[PDB]
């Protein structure tokens, strides 16, 4: 199916003492495989994938400098904004940079994307066409002139619809035995007696990959959003993610419910009905 | 200025069997700005060898992380993250059940 | 495989 490379960049300051710190992460699709920490010893971008471990010194030497120039513009936009904005030196601010590229099923480029927020909050973005921006105040405004005189947006373009496509691609080819196993929901049904007259039915789908997916209650073959609860996705720790979702029902009533599953991993939707 | 208080989640890697060895996880998320404090409770006391994700963060920028160390569940042990944010005003603490 | 070192804003 679709794939995205996809990067991550926090920079938050601290005005007592010292720069920055600053913490970038890269995922294709929700695997990471790279992180930089400033806190850290090494000072080098930093495998967390296996089949990156692959790549030879020059890569790495090469990902550690461009790394290091990102933390820099952070840190020179820290004080810019700050000034732009009429802060003083004593607060912490945070900067915050998210961009990558998405490939449908043929691996051709799909999509690109580059965002900044200040503080929690959109600052500036590129638009689809990768040729225009969007700023959300007057600062951001300034800031859009900037990158509009400096041409900007067709060098990232480049970068986006060009290196970004050919890298994720490599990735794919050589993270192929996870990057491209897709690890369908284990399900099952949990029964908890809230009381002599009602239950709770809980659906579980667990070790499953990618992130996204559908977890839908039905009464009687209609979907049922009244006294229910759906918990976050949240990751297992060793790569797959977990979900459930549960309603409460009169006891005596439970065969007349069904979990549904939607999932990448499952040609057909899953159905859960409790009698096991 | 913008402050999200964070959403907590704590569970299991694994379905839980008393005696056997497992991983407890916390899922922190929703939260802004990205300093935070996290730990996790075996009965009251606050367990060393405690290990984080990389921080990232979400569509809306609010931050998450995954606290996780290894264990063993047992009938009576209790297990809890405690959480303190700039948003709290005391740490909040988010007990383990085994059902959730 | 990260962009080059952006410009500052």
């Amino acid at each position: 199916g679709s794939h995205s490379m996809r990067y991550f960049f926090t920079s938050v300051s601290r005005p007592g003492r010292g720069e920055p710190r600053f913490i970038a992460v890269g995922y294709v699709d929700d695997t990471q495989f790279v992180r930089f920490d400033s806190d850290a010893a090494s000072q080098r971008m930093e495998p967390r994938a296996p089949w990156i471990e692959q790549e030879g010194p020059e890569y790495w030497d090469g990902e550690t400098r461009k790394v290091k120039a990102h933390s820099q513009t952070h840190r020179v936009d820290l004080g810019t904004l700050r000034g732009y904005y009429n802060q003083s030196e004593a607060g912490s601010h945070t900067v915050q940079r998210m961009y990558g590229c998405d490939v449908g099923s043929d691996w051709r480029f799909l999509r690109g994307y580059h965002q900044y927020a200040y503080d929690g909050k959109d600052y500036i973005a590129l638009k689809e066409d990768l040729r225009s921006w969007t700023a959300a105040d007057m600062a951001a405004q300034t800031t859009k002139h900037k990158w509009e005189a400096a041409h900007v947006a067709e060098q990232l373009r480049a970068y986006l619809e060009g290196t970004c496509v050919e890298w994720l691609r490599r990735y794919l080819e050589n993270g192929k035995e996870t990057l491209q196993r897709t690890d369908a929901p284990k399900t099952h049904m949990t029964h908890h007696a809230v009381s002599d007259h009602e239950a709770t039915l809980r659906c579980w789908a667990l070790s499953f990959y990618p992130a996204e997916i559908t977890l839908t209650w039905q009464r009687d073959g209609e979907d049922q959003t009244q006294d229910t609860e759906l918990v976050e996705t949240r990751p297992a720790g060793d790569g797959t993610f977990q979900k459930w979702a549960a309603v409460v029902v009169p006891s005596g009533q439970e065969q007349r419910y069904t979990c549904h599953v939607q999932h990448e991993g499952l040609p057909k939707p899953l159905t859960l009905r409790w009698e096991p | 200025m913008i402050q999200r208080t964070p959403k907590i989640q704590v569970y299991s890697r694994h379905p839980a069997e008393n005696g056997k060895s497992n991983f407890l996880n916390c899922y922190v998320s929703g939260f802004h700005p990205s300093d935070i404090e996290v730990d996790l409770l075996k009965n009251g006391e606050r367990i060393e060898k405690v290990e984080h994700s990389d921080l990232s963060f979400s569509k809306d920028w609010s931050f998450y992380l995954l606290y996780y160390t290894e264990f063993t569940p047992t009938e009576k042990d209790e297990y809890a993250c405690r959480v303190n944010h700039v948003t709290l005003s005391q740490p909040k603490i988010v007990k383990w059940d085994r059902d959730m | 495989y990260l962009a080059p070192g952006p410009v500052t804003a």
